[PDB]
RNA sequence: GCGGGGUGGAGCAGCCUGGUAGCUCGUCGGGCUCAUAACCCGAAGGUCGUCGGUUCAAAUCCGGCCCCCGCAACCA
RNA sequence: GGGCGACACACGUGCUACAAUGCCCACUACAAAGCGAUGCCACCCGGCAACGGGGAGCUAAUCGCAAAAAGGUGGGCCCAGUUCGGAUUGGGGUCUGCAACCCGACCCCAUGAAGCCGGAAUCGCUAGUAAUCGCGGAUCAGCCAUGCCGCGGUGAAUAC
RNA sequence: CGCCUCCUAAAAGGUAACGGAGGCGCCCAAAGGUCCCCUCAGGCGGGACGGAAAUCCGCCGGAGAGCGCAAGGGUAGAAGG
């Protein structure tokens, strides 16, 4: 999951926010 | 014998526009439909599981007729061929049999055909014939998803009795064939 | 014909899911078909489905007029 | 096949199966899901033959599929390579297009090593 | 990409010797170094000489090719292969 | 004149009994070593001297030509 | 302006994985060290979102970065190249910057590759260690950071 | 070194040489008897996987195919399937 972007744990990982992690 | 749509179609709006088009003054001048036959060339079956009471099965269901089987001429090497060996089936449609056939092939097969963007305005014999292919013969409506254990397709050769390709084209058209170009 | 190698021929009912049923013959009495004749893409003239596009690209940009002169 | 040319696996929630389409990814399928009132967590053999054919209607006019997407990718990398453009000289060599090195790694686009 | 809130860039200087020859009427040749510009529907069918760092590179812009940069039609490296 | 032969780079199998090209070394890529060798792990390369013929199919069977090994060439 | 970013290939250090002691969604906990006046930006609104327009506090034990995350409760997935994995590409956008073609990051729609636990060989760690989890900082317009310097959470096996 | 085919052989038959070329020392329980039906090679055009070549449709094609095996003769008005 780590490395994919549409996921929860993926933009935790990136540092990053959009619909698939919401702020 | 049996009245349906595509027989009585032919006689009532192919048959007039046909005579008003091409001017015929005979009748049997007038283009008409001799016979319609399906092909299997297979010969998947070669050895392996010759077996393939599976696609007889199969054409028997979507024609309603047993079809014959085809056998080696010649043997073939590179083919991996025994002369005389069964690799493929053929039934010949007639009459009323072959009316309903592309009755059901014009309404229904060729549009559950993927990506159908109409059929080949080239193949025409040259004496005004018609050939065509299908990939898969779960195109038609007879043979549901579950009773099939692999693709296979088929040949289709439709005969006229036309003498020219535009006498053939027009009374396929006529009849219902989508053609692209 | 011969007997017992022919699969038999019944009036048959093909139903389209635009709702069209063809009247037929078959060897199944009653056929669901996802698409037909009636309801086509290619088939309906020229109902261009989903894109009715030309293109749009590439003169078609236009964002704007707005460099100057 | 049923939807959209292709036969959707049954046995599985009906929003799953949808993603098996060439075109419609997991947010288009509780997209297809919400504009037709179509209960996401149900397996696609329990589908009505109603649900199926407004979940058909759906999907199949909204969104290219299948092959027609196919087609335009490909006529979109077609006029690309074509046009001279740099990614299209990436294409035509088969490289990568999107700035990545090469020195090392980059295989996908390359394919297995070619040893010497 | 160049955010769409803002303009569509095209280097001042080159933007003008399209429109001065549009008048005119077209075409000389055009010695640039503006890779970073973006071809924009004005300059189509003219003949413009992309530096791309050694050579001024002939390419005559077409109806199709116009929403890109300048640069992508003038290659930067030389490569015909190994071995 | 009689018998045997030509197959990856080297040297030998497979031919008799038609369908399937193998063994050791060598070459190349990796490993151990400071390093090389050895050793270990993977991998490439013969379209079978040619031209013809038989066959469904020829390294294999049959013919031609070519080159090589062996033996013979005696009464004179 | 271009190159340092090339690419038939070889090697070093790494990141993310091949899954159920797992993946996903909702709700819900408990750190530390730092950092911040064209700087961090509470909160409100437009947006699927990156972001954008408002606008309060803080020269900072006051205000902000800020949610720590693995964890806990509940629900879904049901052994599948898959709701595993997230490379490759197509299409569309945000931002920084004079300028993102070569050659930035980020967001979204679609595409969903290799990979089923790794040949010969080979590395680290002796306890709050290894393993796993997140957080910050320097550089710094932005950033190719999965690197580096730190910080806490959970927390072993074994040494005849 | 026996047997078969062709040529030499001089248009009956026969005809030699260490003259020119090839084959045989088998085979088939159907590849035999008969009744019934069927017509080839090849070329052009057309047809999913399908190729120079598999199977399918059409048109042209008196025999150039086939007849187990060498060659000659014969042969589809069959000796071929
Ligand atoms: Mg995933
Ligand atoms: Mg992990
Ligand atoms: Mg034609
Ligand atoms: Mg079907
Ligand atoms: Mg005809
Ligand atoms: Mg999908
Ligand atoms: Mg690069
Ligand atoms: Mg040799
Ligand atoms: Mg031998
Ligand atoms: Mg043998
Ligand atoms: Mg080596
Ligand atoms: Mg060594
Ligand atoms: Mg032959
Ligand atoms: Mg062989
Ligand atoms: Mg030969
Ligand atoms: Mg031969
Ligand atoms: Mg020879
Ligand atoms: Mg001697
Ligand atoms: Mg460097
Ligand atoms: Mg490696
Ligand atoms: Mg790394
Ligand atoms: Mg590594
Ligand atoms: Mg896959
Ligand atoms: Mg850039
Ligand atoms: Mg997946
Ligand atoms: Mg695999
Ligand atoms: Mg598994
Ligand atoms: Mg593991
Ligand atoms: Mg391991
Ligand atoms: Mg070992
Ligand atoms: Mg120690
Ligand atoms: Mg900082
Ligand atoms: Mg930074
Ligand atoms: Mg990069
Ligand atoms: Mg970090
Ligand atoms: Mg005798
Ligand atoms: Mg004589
Ligand atoms: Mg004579
Ligand atoms: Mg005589
Ligand atoms: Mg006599
Ligand atoms: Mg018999
Ligand atoms: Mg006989
Ligand atoms: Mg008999
Ligand atoms: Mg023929
Ligand atoms: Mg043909
Ligand atoms: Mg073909
Ligand atoms: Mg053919
Ligand atoms: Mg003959
Ligand atoms: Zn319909």
């Amino acid at each position: 999951g780590k490395g994919d972007r549409r996921t929860r744990r993926g933009k935790i990982w990136r540092g990053t926010y959009g619909k698939y992690r919401p702020r | 014998p049996l009245d349906v749509a595509l027989k009585r179609k032919y006689y009532e709006e192919v048959r007039p526009e046909l005579i008003r088009r091409f001017g015929y003054q005979n009748v049997w001048e007038v283009p008409r439909l001799e016979k319609v036959v399906i092909n299997q060339g297979l010969g998947e079956a070669k050895e392996d599981a010759r077996i393939l009471e599976k696609a007889a099965q199969e054409l028997a269901l979507i024609t309603g007729q047993k079809p014959a089987v085809t056998r080696a001429k010649k043997s073939i090497s590179n083919f991996k061929l025994r002369k005389g060996m069964p690799i493929g089936l053929r039934v010949t449609l007639r009459r009323d049999r072959m009316w309903i056939f592309l009755e059901k092939l014009l309404n229904v097969a060729l549009p559950r055909i993927r990506d159908f963007r109409g059929l080949n305005p080239n193949s025409f014999d040259g004496r005004g014939n018609y050939n065509l292919g299908l990939r898969e013969q779960l195109i038609f409506p007879e043979i549901t998803y579950d009773m099939v254990d692999a693709l296979r397709g088929m040949d289709i050769a439709v005969v006229t009795t036309a003498e020219t390709d535009e006498e053939a084209r027009a009374l396929l058209e006529l009849l219902g064939f989508p053609f692209r170009k | 014909m011969k007997e017992g190698i022919h699969p038999k021929l019944v009036p048959a009912r093909i139903i389209c899911g635009c709702g069209n049923v063809i009247e037929t013959y078959s060897t199944k009495p009653e056929i669901y078909v996802e698409v037909c004749s009636k309801c086509h893409p290619f088939y309906t003239g020229q109902q261009r489905f989903v894109d009715t596009e030309g293109r749009v690209e590439r003169f078609q940009r236009r964002y704007g007029d707005s460099y100057r002169k | 096949a049923r939807i959209a040319g292709v036969e959707i696996p049954r046995n599985k929630r009906v929003d799953v199966a949808l993603t098996y389409i060439y075109g419609i990814g997991k947010a288009r399928a509780k997209e297809a899901l919400e504009k037709t009132g179509i209960n996401p967590a149900t397996r696609v053999k329990d589908l009505t033959e109603a649900e199926v054919v407004r979940l058909r209607e759906y999907v199949e006019n909204t969104w290219k599929l299948e092959g027609e997407l196919r087609a335009e990718v490909a006529a979109n990398i077609k006029r690309l390579m074509d046009i001279g453009c740099y990614r299209g000289l990436r294409h035509r060599r088969g490289l990568p297009v999107r700035g990545q090195r090469t020195r090392t790694n980059a295989r996908t686009r390359k394919g297995p090593r070619k040893t010497v | 990409p160049r955010s769409l809130k803002k303009g569509v860039f095209v280097d001042d200087h080159l933007l003008e010797k399209v429109l001065e020859l549009n008048a005119k009427g077209e075409k000389r040749l055009i010695k640039t170094w503006s890779r970073r510009s973006t071809i924009v529907p004005e300059m189509v069918g003219h003949t413009i000489a992309v530096y791309n760092g050694k050579q001024h590179v002939p390419v005559y812009i077409t109806e199709n090719m116009v929403g890109h940069k300048l640069g992508e039609f003038a290659p930067t490296r030389t490569y015909r292969g190994h071995g």
